[PDB]
RNA sequence: GGAGCCAGCGAGACCUUGGCCGAGAGGUCUUGGAAACUCCGUCGUGCUGGGGAUAGAGCAUUGUAAUUAUUGCUCUUCAACGAGGAAUUCCUAGUAAGCGCAAGUCAUCAGCUUGCGUUGAUUACGUCCCUGCCCUUUC
């Protein structure tokens, strides 16, 4: 049966690897989308 | 009898432990003479307070 | 016409209309005398304002005051800075400028709150 | 550019973030505001005891401000967030999905409350780069190129994911210890307003009910 | 002069003078111990304990409270009470009529007595302990807090109402007699510090 | 010159329902030593006696300060609380009341529905306000 | 100068101008022995057949005001000492007349 | 003074419409996780 | 009964009390109103099967 | 108490297990306690009702003992019934009139009464008569 | 890595949905 | 539908049990006329409203 | 148990003001589209006139075609509960806390969410001593 709405996003262990993967990777290349002072 | 105190001024920058206020009073009896004492509950200028010993003087209690 | 002035006293969702006219010294609250006033442990209260300026200036007229809003208590309050509203106004508008100076001096000597609104304002003492 | 309410204000004055909550607030959502206080730089936990939305905005207003953060909940589980950014908007409302909070955790300690690092990822369309906009200037500009604590914004499906972690640079890569805490927000709200003015202009709104709405992508 | 409200007699002598529930004068009170002077106030007449003054704005304006109002306001605690003032001032009343009856003495002359017999002039710090002075506002705030758990507890599940247990209560505590809860509490209090002295 | 409002608001009941007592004229239901007068309470009234009579009395002046009255909104009137429901006065009673006073000629059937207190009735009304002050 | 009569487990106070009950005193569980007033009036005292003397303030009901058990024999009489209010004295089948101090 | 016996399971556990309903609830909370 | 309510039970004389025994076992003469006078364990098996067959599922 | 259901711990029944929770067993014995409460509750002095009995647990839980109460003579029943008073925090009579164990917040002096005299028993401490040491105490404190 | 990860310091019980969804996984 | 509040409405006869509704959590409806709905939630009382 | 009484939020046939019945629940005939609280009374430290679970007998509503459930009212029956361990969470003025009323306006919520009003406090409002988070040393 169909279903009107998106469901809830799911955190799984793979999920969180593949998050974490990224929060990690990013951080050597020192890529921080931050505000700085103008 | 127990003696009695009016504040003339609230000490600060003492140290004193929380919820202790360093403060000096001038005896009723005599004005001239001054004691510095400490306050375990709140306490300021011009208010009166008790003295049961009348000799002892405040040191910091950290 | 009759002489008349209207004045409006407020205490959190209390409000008290109050219309005073030339008459013959009959106050009433909400179609009921003053003296019946509930609760009765602060009917001294809206006593207040009458026996501060003396009884005789109201002999000379008629107060109505209708009370809708609030609790027992600021009802109360709204019927008494409404009757001392209704007073000065009257003064004011039919009576010469120094009955209303000297009303509104030993009024304010006594208790502002009569008068002027008191508004209980939240206020945030967190910093921010 | 940085849009017109926060180009005046971008990257020359800190923000001032205040957080608060539904009136009668369960215990929980009193420790979920704070965390939510502690995550902010600038943020202060204010009590909303019989506080009137037109008195707390005024009052706000007064007291200088930058953003508001209301929050609600369901027998203690967070359930919606609320940003209203001041003087004239705009306000945006979010769903709070998978909370986890940091109390919620044995022996987990104290945050450090430095100047966060910041990551947006996957916010693509128009509508993202707003979102990501009202969330930027939460925090503080110019953090410390050292500065150990991140805080990431990952955009999956218009489910944002919010993480938070501290790393340490090793010798041959980098290694993050999450803090917490974790939940899931999603946008279904945006006007052009004040929380308080009801009748404000709609941005954007969420349709949840469009046939398209299983398979329909915003940010 | 004729208008529609007439006057008591009796509201005419309160006009004479301000008394407590137009039954009790303030003149004759006095604080035996110079010390809880400009703590304990009695100086200010009112005919009801209720005054909705705003004591807690700066640090001290709770000194500056009718110490009627500070016991009644103290009365209404264990959270179904809360909030429940007027009670707590018909408590009081009942309170001073049986004392009255009691003992002859003015039943606010029994209340100060008992405040400033039951105030612990010399108590404990944890470092083991160490023993501390008393200030006079935490020795008036100490008994009152006594005095009510006291008269709160006595009667809690006991035949007696909370008005007579407040009356003994404030009686032992006023001639000093052991009987009194805050008495006891105050002598142990004092007998710990002595001993960490 | 006197009038209901003018009296205190227990005194003239207790003085009034002693009145209804006294004469003897107001009909009483005989069940009303067995009712409790509303679903929320839990027991009959005490005063069996006099209960109906005072009931009575208060029926007697709500009309007076407000012209109109209604069964409906007596029940409203002496309801009170019991999640609570806020249950109303139980409208036997109420109606047994009207009733009874209209025999005795206190109130009338009004225009448009309800019960205006009668001119015969507003002037036994303004009585016993009277003998109350003197 | 209102009477006060002891009658079954209740005493009941009559108004002199109305001759009729004003006050009825029925925290008494037992059979009641006295209704003495004191020289004030302020006060009145009664027995009981438990023993147990109590103090009521005279138009107050409610307040059980001083509560002293004489003894475990029935207190028949309790009257207050006319030139010294403080003083009230009980007599019970004990055969013994305690002197009690309020 | 008065003797009262004590009153205990001899082995402790720490009426069948009452189970139905905590079968239900056991039974009803797996449903949502597989529509879920 | 005509009894007042104030009394304590010891008091009462004998004819009253008579009295209160005719008016318990006769209300209808004196005028009391008269309003004042294994499937679960199947439905229990059901829930079962649905249980084991909800296991065959997974 | 531990699940294996839930026993109370005993010295020789369960050795290994007090060994996987690394609690010395020798310590495990609540055989003592149960021979103390009989031979105290049985005492003229219980049944005369001035006596209240106080029991401190090891691990730091204050239990109350009700004069009244009638425990079983039998270890393996008290054993069943200790269990139980760990969990539900109380027990009640057979009537349910009273509870008859209830276990209680610490510190005990507060429970102890106000005026009161303590002491322990020492092997190494001076003897002392006890008849002698009641009998030169004071009436009003307790013991 | 895998230490420092107390959703999945140590949580309380009942918080990660690990377990159901694998085992959804595998049927 | 035996209740309506603006949007937000209570129906019956759908399912006989609360069980039902469950498995059903979310699932797209539509009214004849051809407003669409979702399902929210099951109510306690009675079963499978 | 009587008697006295005060709110502000809120507008998508079905709702209703009013009359007549019934103890109540609830029926029938018509018109238009608040509590907490105050005063006086009864009980009285007794698991008691606190508590209302379970159970029996009735009087009604809603469908539907079953003697099926459903939701109320009346009488009787009258349980656990006697202030809560180890531990633990939060809180500074219209604040804690109590009290009721209203709307369910695309996310969440169905005796739950939000909003509204009413009663209204004790203590603290100083300190970096302990703990923690920071700033400075163009030392
Ligand atoms: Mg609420
Ligand atoms: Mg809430
Ligand atoms: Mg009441
Ligand atoms: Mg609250
Ligand atoms: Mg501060």
């Amino acid at each position: 049966f169909d279903r009107t709405a998106k469901p809830v996003p799911v955190i799984t262990s793979e999920v969180t690897e593949s998050l974490e993967d990224m929060i990690r990777r990013r951080i050597q290349d020192s890529n921080f989308d931050d505000l700085q002072r103008r | 009898p127990v003696t009695l105190a009016k504040v003339i001024k609230v000490l600060g920058r003492t140290g004193s432990r929380g919820g202790v206020t360093q403060v000096r009073v001038e005896f009723l009896e005599d004005t001239s003479r001054t004691i510095v004492r400490n306050v375990k509950g709140p306490v300021r200028e011009n208010d009166i307070l008790v003295l049961m010993e009348s000799e002892r003087e405040a040191r910091r209690l950290r | 016409a009759v002489p008349s002035v209207q004045t409006f006293g407020k205490k959190k969702s209390a409000t008290a209309v109050a219309h005073v006219k030339a008459g013959k010294g009959l106050i009433k609250v909400n179609g009921s005398p003053i003296t019946l006033v509930e609760p009765e442990i602060l009917r001294f209260k809206v006593y207040e304002p009458l026996l501060l300026v003396g009884l005789d200036k109201f002999s000379n007229i008629d107060i109505r005051v209708r009370v809708t809003g609030g609790g027992h208590v600021s009802q109360v309050y709204a019927i008494r800075q409404a009757i001392a509203k209704g007073l000065v106004a009257y003064h004011q508008k039919y009576v010469d400028e120094q009955s209303k100076n000297e009303l509104k001096k030993a009024f304010t000597s006594y208790d502002r709150t009569l008068l002027i609104a008191d508004s209980r304002r939240p206020e945030p003492k967190k910093f921010g | 550019q940085v849009d017109d309410e926060y180009a005046a204000t971008s990257g020359i004055m800190d923000p001032r973030i205040i957080v608060t909550t539904s009136r009668d607030p369960s215990t929980r959502l009193s420790q979920f505001a704070k965390e939510i206080k502690l995550l902010f730089p600038n943020a202060v936990r204010l009590n909303r005891g019989n506080y009137v939305m037109p008195n707390l905005v005024d009052a706000c207003k007064k007291s200088g401000t930058t953003d508001l953060v209301v929050l609600h909940e369901h027998r203690g589980v967070p359930t919606s967030l609320t940003i209203s950014h001041f003087p004239h908007g705009p306000t945006a409302q979010f769903s709070l999905h998978n909370v986890v909070m940091r109390h919620d955790i044995i022996n987990a300690g104290n945050q450090s409350e430095v100047n966060p690092h910041l990551i947006f990822d996957n916010f693509t369309t128009a509508l993202g780069k707003r979102v990501v906009c009202i969330l930027k200037h939460l925090f503080n500009a110019g953090p410390k190129k050292d500065s150990e604590r991140v805080i990431t914004f990952a955009n999956r499906g218009d489910f944002i994911s919010v993480r938070q972690h501290v790393y340490v640079r090793t010798r041959e890569g980098v290694e993050i210890a999450e803090v917490g805490p974790r939940f899931e927000m999603r946008l279904f709200e945006l006007r052009l307003g004040t929380l308080e003015n009801k009748d404000a202009d709609v941005e954007w709104q969420l349709r949840r009910f469009i046939r398209t709405a299983n398979k329909k992508d915003y940010l | 002069v004729v208008l529609a409200t007439p006057i008591p007699e009796e509201v005419q002598q309160a006009q004479t003078e301000i008394k407590l529930f137009n039954k009790w004068s303030f003149e004759e009170v006095e604080v035996k111990d110079a010390s809880l002077v400009d703590y304990v106030q009695v100086r200010q007449p009112i005919f009801v304990a209720h005054t909705a003054g705003r004591y807690a704005n700066k640090r001290f304006r709770k000194a500056q409270c009718p110490i009627i109002e500070r016991l009644t306001n103290s009365l209404m605690m264990n959270g179904r009470n809360n909030g429940k003032k007027l009670k707590a001032v018909r408590i009081i009343k009942h309170t001073l009529d049986i004392i009255n009856v009691l003992t002859d003495q003015n039943p606010i002359q029994v209340v100060v007595d008992a405040i400033t017999n039951t105030g612990p002039r010399e108590d404990t710090t944890r470092v083991r302990r160490q023993a501390v002075d008393v200030s006079p506002l935490r020795r008036v705030n100490q008994a009152i807090a006594l005095l009510t758990i006291g008269a709160r507890e006595a009667a809690f599940r006991n035949i007696k109402t909370i008005a007579e247990t407040l009356a003994e209560e404030l009686i032992n505590a006023a001639k000093g007699s052991s009987t009194s809860y805050a008495i006891k509490k105050k002598d142990e209090l004092e007998r710990v510090a002595k001993s960490n002295r | 010159g006197v009038s209901v409002r003018d009296v205190a608001a227990q005194d003239f009941i207790n003085a009034y329902a002693s009145f209804l007592q006294r004469q003897g004229k107001l009909e009483v239901p005989g069940y009303v030593d067995i009712v409790k007068t509303s679903s929320g309470n839990e027991m009959p009234p005490q005063d069996a006696e006099g209960w109906f009579y005072k009931r009575a009395a208060s029926v007697a002046r709500h009309i007076y300060m407000r012209k109109q009255v209604g069964v409906g909104k007596l029940n409203k009137l002496y309801g009170g609380a019991k999640p609570y429901k806020h249950i109303d006065a139980s409208g036997s009673i109420n109606r047994k009341v009207l009733q009874a006073l209209e025999k005795i000629g206190i109130v009338e059937i009004s225009p448009k529905g309800g019960r205006r207190i009668s001119e015969n009735g507003q002037r036994d009304l303004d009585r016993i306000a009277a003998q109350t002050l003197e | 100068h209102d009477f006060a009569v002891t009658s079954s487990t209740r005493v009941q106070i009559f108004s002199s101008r109305t001759r009729q009950v004003i006050k009825t005193f029925s925290r008494f569980k037992d059979v009641v022995y006295s209704a003495s007033f004191r020289s004030d009036g302020k006060l009145l005292c009664a027995g009981d057949a438990t023993g147990l003397v109590s103090v009521y303030d005279s138009y107050n009901p409610r307040t059980i005001l001083l509560s002293i058990n004489a003894s475990t024999h029935p207190t028949h009489v309790t009257k207050f000492h006319t030139q010294d209010n403080k003083i009230l004295a009980t007599a019970s089948d004990d055969r013994v007349t305690r002197l009690w101090d309020i | 003074i008065p003797t009262h016996a004590p009153k205990y399971e001899e082995n402790f556990n720490p009426k069948m419409k009452a189970q139905l309903k905590k079968e239900r609830k056991f039974t009803m909370k797996e449903i949502r996780k597989d529509a879920k | 009964a005509d009894v007042d309510l104030h009394k304590r039970a010891g008091e009462l004389t004998q004819e009253e009390l008579e009295r209160i025994v005719q008016i318990m076992q006769n209300p209808t003469h004196y005028k009391i109103p008269a309003w004042f006078l294994t499937l679960a364990n199947n439905v229990e098996s059901k829930l079962r099967d649905d249980l084991e067959r909800l296991k065959k599922i997974r | 108490t531990h699940k294996i259901k839930y026993v109370l711990l005993n010295c020789d029944d369960h050795q290994g297990l007090l060994k996987k929770m690394g609690r010395d067993i020798s310590e495990a014995r609540p055989d003592i306690t149960h021979q103390c409460l009989l031979t105290l509750l049985d005492s003229p002095i219980n049944k005369a009702g001035k006596l209240q009995v106080y029991i401190q647990t090891s691990r730091g839980i204050l239990i109350e003992v009700n004069p009244t109460v009638r425990i079983p003579r039998t270890f393996k029943r008290f054993s069943g019934l200790m269990v139980q008073l760990l969990h539900k925090l109380s027990i009640r009579s057979v009537n349910s009139e009273e509870k008859l164990l209830k276990v209680i917040k610490n510190p005990i002096t507060d429970h102890l009464p106000t005026k009161c005299r303590k002491v322990t028993l020492s092997f190494d401490a001076p003897v002392i008569r006890v008849q002698d040491y009641i009998e030169k105490l004071d009436d009003d404190e307790s013991i | 890595r895998e230490e420092f990860n107390p959703f999945e310091a140590v949580g309380k019980p009942g918080i990660s949905k690990q377990i159901g969804e694998e085992q959804r996984k595998r049927a | 539908p035996y209740k309506i509040f603006k949007n937000t409405a209570f129906i019956k006869d759908m399912f006989s049990s609360a069980m039902e509704v469950a498995r059903f959590e979310g699932a797209q409806i539509k009214t004849v006329s051809g407003i669409r709905g979702e399902i929210k939630r099951a109510l306690s009382k009675p079963e499978g409203h």
